């Protein structure tokens, strides 16, 4: 049950920062 | 059993998306010099 | 004096089906049009749209050519497996609408290179026109994708495939997108919601505006053998930025002074190219200009020298007389149901310079990436191509850009 | 003009194909005897892709019912809808597989699949230009698998130019109904990956989860759930029914869906679908249809697409709207949301435009992502296959019937390089 | 174009915002049903600020209830007006926190407010350009005080580059609902003073006062409260929705009441409030708004201004009036009681007027007043928050969540350095 904590966890960080990544590239596509 | 690959895989994956991140920072602070 | 007009795919026809409605509304000056018609297509769902259409009784039942089943957005498909059955019956038809003809002009296709009818069966039909004929020239008025805004995937390796033929097969070729004219329609036209039918009805606008010196006498008429010298400076540089003026509302027009001066202006301006491309990157090479309605030489005279005089746009080094005027009395119709109100005058203006060096090389890209990885190219080889002609389209790109950068210095 | 014939197999085939010609039929005005009734004209000049006209106006639709338990049939013969069919038509076996995949494919289907392609022949000559086949079926079951299998592999040898559509279900472990769902799907797909042309990938999982979360039905029986998935079936097949500002047939989406002929396994999504206390508090626009069909809980999958990348994507709309909203649309999408797409293919979507939209609405939507988190169910698949087959569990219903170790063996070694292709392709 | 976005929590922020959704709606001519009836068009040029049109007239309102316990969201539904709102904005949790701000703001917070983020997000990029936020709550109960005020922490962290107020009624001794008031308002100020743009303090103290001595009501429920409240709330936001001679917007007012980033506590009154028996003998002239308003008897906080400074103030005049009348009576009242004004500023009024009155009344007015008096309301919660955390009192409720005790240190140093730092500026 331990590893399934850690495995819905990993993913929702790994989302996160997903999203983040994102942001950062629409930002340079208007900048440039 | 196979969970404990998937952390590897989740693991590995989420630390190389923290060094894209990085670099797209400062990509976007050097267009942000020359604006 | 007459010209007929040919129309392949979806794209085609409908542009056909809003341009024939505006030559019956328009109209011995019918001669040239009254139809010397033909629609064809694949797909039998558009062309069937018009059989039971408001203009059943106009169209002779024959014209309307319909082929069984699509290409599918396939060039191959549409060039090599289907086509091969439909091409003969539609040119020899239109054989015998020229021999109809006595002062054949030539003849003027309407496609879009993105789809597979309008791209595939468009080269085709057009090799065995340019071996059958030869002299008699082919406007071709094409509609090119967009480099942010698109609706098929696989259009790229539709596009660079079509165009080496549209090279050395046309004439006169004049490139029109669809996010350009959406802008058109959202900044003058104002239209925040357009559709397919509101492009197609300006489009047509431009097409009436360079024939109408065939049909109607003018202070200075011209014909297309014309736009054939004083547009094209090399054998293989023919492809034209269009514009128009003024694109206008109902409204706006009656509290806007409408002059020769400005539109000549705002006919000039990036702001109101067919075609998404900045041509202060390029520099022109030669401008035509078709004034309707209410022209007096003088006017159209005195605009050219402000232009050559402004010094936001530059011409090449070669040419001081860097233009072809024409001027023509009657004004342009209007439809109703239409957006454009009924002006005095207007301007159509058909350009060439190396701002177009640019889709090219913009186009390259989308198709590079997709072809490394050999993406879709099993839809196409086992259609009956191979590897050859996709590298080979490829390097003949390659050669038109260093050919637009050679002559623009 | 263009045809499609239909051909229904086993128990899942059979009601979500009986779901599927009531709202086909209605929607072409076609009465429960057969006879005209509606009132547009469109309505009538294409008829021709589903139906026949036998003799005083009576449309029999072009289907074929196939199944090996007589249960089925009568059910199918009782309710509306059921005196449309031709009696001919209703081939049919009679000793039953029964959810062993090696009866429905090679004891049991042996002596059915001659019946069926002789009235499937006879079916498809029948009309001049053929636009493909249509197959609904299951990948649990043996007489909806096995022998639905078969008969596709069949039908691709004789006709290996025309088009094919397979609506399968899939078996997920959250709703898990047999207990040798992995033995049956695995060899499933093993045939489905060199047979079929394109195959929309279903479950229950997400029928089920749609059904709770956004139309927060009380009680969702089969016949809901048969209800979504015939109008996902209606919505891929609109455009040769109905003229549209820009089509898109069958052949002209897998052209533009499928980048590697191996990856041919979609996810599908339908909108708008709402509550029914909620239906009059929204608008309906472009931009609400796709705020509803990009979200990840919408697909008909049990797979989320934001766990990998989509390679290409499609959108089929119907009603009266600006293709500019359309594009514009698609392209806001495709920039804001940059990495889950795929790099080195600019445009990984279609679009498509028809006027007619389906009966009660103004205008739908029907989304086809050729993604590459589909590989998460096939690694869930096969970590069960070999959890039973390290240990031969089961396996001698299958032995004694003919399979030996290197059909099991070839499967798993099909279902390893696939997940692996996609694995590569992300 | 300019837009405000509206958030209710817990159940205080429920009936405030059910009334003050009748009282917009039927200033727009909007019906229970939610279609258009009125006649005006000047009534439709300026509803995207506060609602959407759906389909056929149906305008919804741009809401979002969020609470933890169904009474209040049922309690909506049924009164009139109920049927507006778009059941996907309720927003809802099911555990209840109970009056225990570390159970708003650490328990059921983290699970809920992710939630109520994702219906605030689509309700913020379903329009084009944000005004603000608006936000009405409590600061004594626990699901309005924690949660509401991490929604505002994780708000302001997204879109920093808005305005946002937040209407929050603080207790008092004289109103002593629950008997841990202090305990929840001191942590709930210390969050507000960092996080919101603009706070507007009321209190339920002030409004039974005006509903005794001006209103003159015999039996006031909590539904005559909410209506003071919301009309004050119509009246800040009256310019951006009807265009007058002077406009003066949120974000106008903010820049011009708030000299310093920390001095963003202010107290509301409105004008003209009174009893039926007198409205029949009275006057509707600028100076007879005025002197009513600038009473200290109509504050709606327990907090006597003539026991400060003022630093800033505001009115906010709706209906037809001469400018200068208005500029005149500003200047009056600023000269003769010079001593209650701040000393180097002068002009310490703001002033605007709109040329649309609420239904009902010819002519009205709406005060916003920032002094230095707010502390006493400091001083007066914080020596009860003392007088229980010198002993331990209720603390393991408390403690046993998660907080320790630095957080109440700390807590308490910001207020206490808050209330010294109006009085330095006093
Ligand atoms: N201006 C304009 N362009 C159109 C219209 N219809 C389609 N297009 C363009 O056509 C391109 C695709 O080709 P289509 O004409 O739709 O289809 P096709 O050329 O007949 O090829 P097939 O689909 O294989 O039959 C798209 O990129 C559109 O931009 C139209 O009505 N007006
Ligand atoms: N959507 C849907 N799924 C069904 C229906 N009937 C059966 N199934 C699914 O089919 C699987 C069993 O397939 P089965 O009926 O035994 O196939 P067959 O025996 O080969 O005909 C189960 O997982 C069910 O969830 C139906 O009417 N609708
Ligand atoms: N003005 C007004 N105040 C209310 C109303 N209902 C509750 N309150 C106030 O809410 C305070 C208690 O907060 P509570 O409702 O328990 O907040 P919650 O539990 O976080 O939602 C009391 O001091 C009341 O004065 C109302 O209808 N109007
Ligand atoms: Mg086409």
């Amino acid at each position: 049950e331990a590893q399934q904590n850690d495995i819905k966890a990993l993913r929702r960080e790994l989302e996160l920062k997903k999203a983040k990544l994102n942001e950062l590239h629409e930002d340079v596509r208007r900048k440039e | 059993p196979f969970a404990q690959a998937l952390i590897n895989r989740l693991q590995d994956e989420g630390d190389m998306l923290a060094r894209k991140i990085v670099l797209e920072m400062r990509k976007t602070k050097m267009l942000d010099q020359q604006l | 004096r007459e010209v007929i007009s040919i129309h392949i795919g979806q794209a085609g026809i409908q542009v056909g089906n809003a341009c024939w409605e505006l030559y019956c509304l328009e109209h011995d000056a019918f001669n040239t049009f009254f139809p010397r018609c033909i629609f064809l297509d694949l797909e039998p769902t558009v062309v069937d749209e018009v059989r039971t259409g408001t203009y059943r009784q106009l169209f002779h039942p024959e014209q309307l050519i319909s082929g069984k089943e699509d290409a599918a957005n396939n060039f191959a498909r549409g060039h090599y497996t289907i086509g091969k059955e439909i091409v003969d019956l539609a040119l020899d038809r239109i054989r015998k609408l020229a021999d109809n003809c006595t002062g054949l002009q030539g003849f003027l296709v309407f496609n879009a290179v993105g789809g597979g009818t309008g791209s595939g069966l468009g080269s085709l039909l057009l090799e065995r026109l340019s071996v059958d004929y030869g002299k008699k020239s082919k406007l071709g008025f094409t509609v090119y994708p967009s480099p942010q805004v698109s609706t098929a995937v696989v259009e790229p390796y539709n596009s660079v495939l079509s165009t080496h033929s549209l090279l050395e097969h046309t004439d006169v070729a004049v490139m029109l997108d669809n996010e350009a004219i959406y802008d058109i329609c959202r900044r003058s036209l104002d239209i925040e919601r357009p559709t397919y039918t509101n492009l197609n009805r300006l489009i047509a606008q431009v097409i009436s505006s360079l024939t109408a010196s065939l049909r109607f006498d003018g202070a200075l008429n011209v014909d297309i053998t014309e736009f054939q010298t004083n547009l094209v400076p090399y054998p293989r540089i023919h492809f034209m930025l269009s514009s128009y003026a003024p694109i206008i509302s109902a409204e706006k027009a009656y509290h806007e002074q409408l002059s020769v001066a400005e539109i000549t202006n705002a006919a000039f301006e990036p702001a109101s190219m067919m075609v998404k491309c900045d041509p202060r990157h390029g520099k022109y090479m030669a401008c035509c200009l078709m004034y309707r309605g209410d022209v007096v030489p003088k006017d159209v005279n005195a605009s050219v020298a402000t232009i050559k005089t402004k010094r936001t746009i530059q011409f090449v080094d070669w040419c001081p007389t860097g233009f072809k005027c024409g001027i023509n009395y009657q004004p342009p119709t209007v439809v109703p149901g239409g957006d454009l109100a009924k002006v005095q005058r207007a301007v159509c203006m058909i350009s060439n310079s190396t701002a177009i060096g640019e889709i090219f090389s913009r186009l390259d890209h989308k198709f590079d990436l997709m072809y490394a990885k050999r993406a879709f190219v099993h839809w196409y080889v086992g259609e009956g191509m191979e590897e050859g002609e996709f590298s080979e389209a490829r390097e003949d790109l390659a050669a038109l850009e260093k050919d637009f950068e050679e002559v623009g210095a | 003009m263009r045809e499609i014939v239909h051909i229904q197999g086993g128990q899942c085939g059979n009601q979500i194909g009986a779901k599927f010609w009531e709202v086909v039929s209605d929607e072409h005005g076609i009465d429960p005897t057969g006879t005209y009734h509606g009132d547009s004209d469109l309505q009538l000049e294409r008829i021709n892709v589903y139906f026949n006209e036998a003799t005083g106006g009576r449309y029999v639709p072009r289907a074929i019912l196939m199944d090996l338990e007589p249960g089925t049939m009568d059910s199918v013969r009782s309710g509306p809808y059921g005196q449309i069919f031709r009696p001919d038509n209703f081939v049919f076996g009679q000793t039953g597989a029964g959810n062993n995949w090696a009866k429905g494919h090679y004891t049991e289907g042996a002596e059915l699949i001659d019946s069926v392609l002789d009235v499937v022949r006879k079916e498809a000559e029948s009309c001049d230009c053929l636009q493909g086949f249509q197959v609904c079926h299951s990948l649990g079951g043996g007489t909806g698998s096995g022998m639905g299998t078969l008969l596709i592999s069949k039908i691709r040898e004789e006709y290996p130019d025309r088009m094919m559509l397979t609506f399968s279900v899939v078996p997920s472990p959250k709703v898990s109904d047999t207990v040798v769902e992995p033995y049956n799907a695995t060899l499933s797909v093993h045939q489905l990956v060199e047979n079929a042309d394109e195959c929309m990938v279903l479950d229950n999982e997400a029928l089920y989860d749609i059904c709770f979360r956004t139309l927060k039905l009380t009680t969702p029986t089969f016949g809901d759930l048969n209800h979504l998935i015939s109008a996902v079936m209606s919505g891929i097949t609109c455009c040769l029914r109905f003229p549209g500002q820009l089509n898109a047939d069958l052949r002209k989406l897998a052209v533009n869906l499928i980048p590697f002929p191996r990856l041919h396994f979609f996810m599908v999504g339908f909108t708008p679908l709402t509550s029914r206390g909620s239906q009059q508090y929204r608008a309906l626009t472009v931009p609400e249809l796709t705020q509803q069909m990009w979200d990840a809980k919408n697909m008909m999958c049990a797979a989320d697409p934001r766990h990998g990348r989509y390679l290409t994507a499609s959108a089929l709309f119907r009603g009266r709207m600006s293709t500019k909203e359309v594009d514009e649309q698609m392209l806001n999408v495709q920039n804001k949301n940059s990495s889950y797409f795929v790099e080195w293919i600019p445009n990984n979507v279609k679009s498509s435009v028809c006027d007619i939209p389906p009966k009660g609405l103004k205008m739908s939507a029907t989304f086809i992502g050729n993604s590459t988190a589909i590989q998460e169910m096939f690694k869930r698949v096969s970590e069960q296959f070999t959890a039973m087959f390290r240990r031969k569990a089961f396996l001698h219903w299958y032995t004694g019937e003919g399979m030996d170790e290197m059909e099991f063996t070839e499967a798993e070694s099909n279902m390893n390089d696939l997940v692996s292709e996609y694995q590569q392709y992300q």
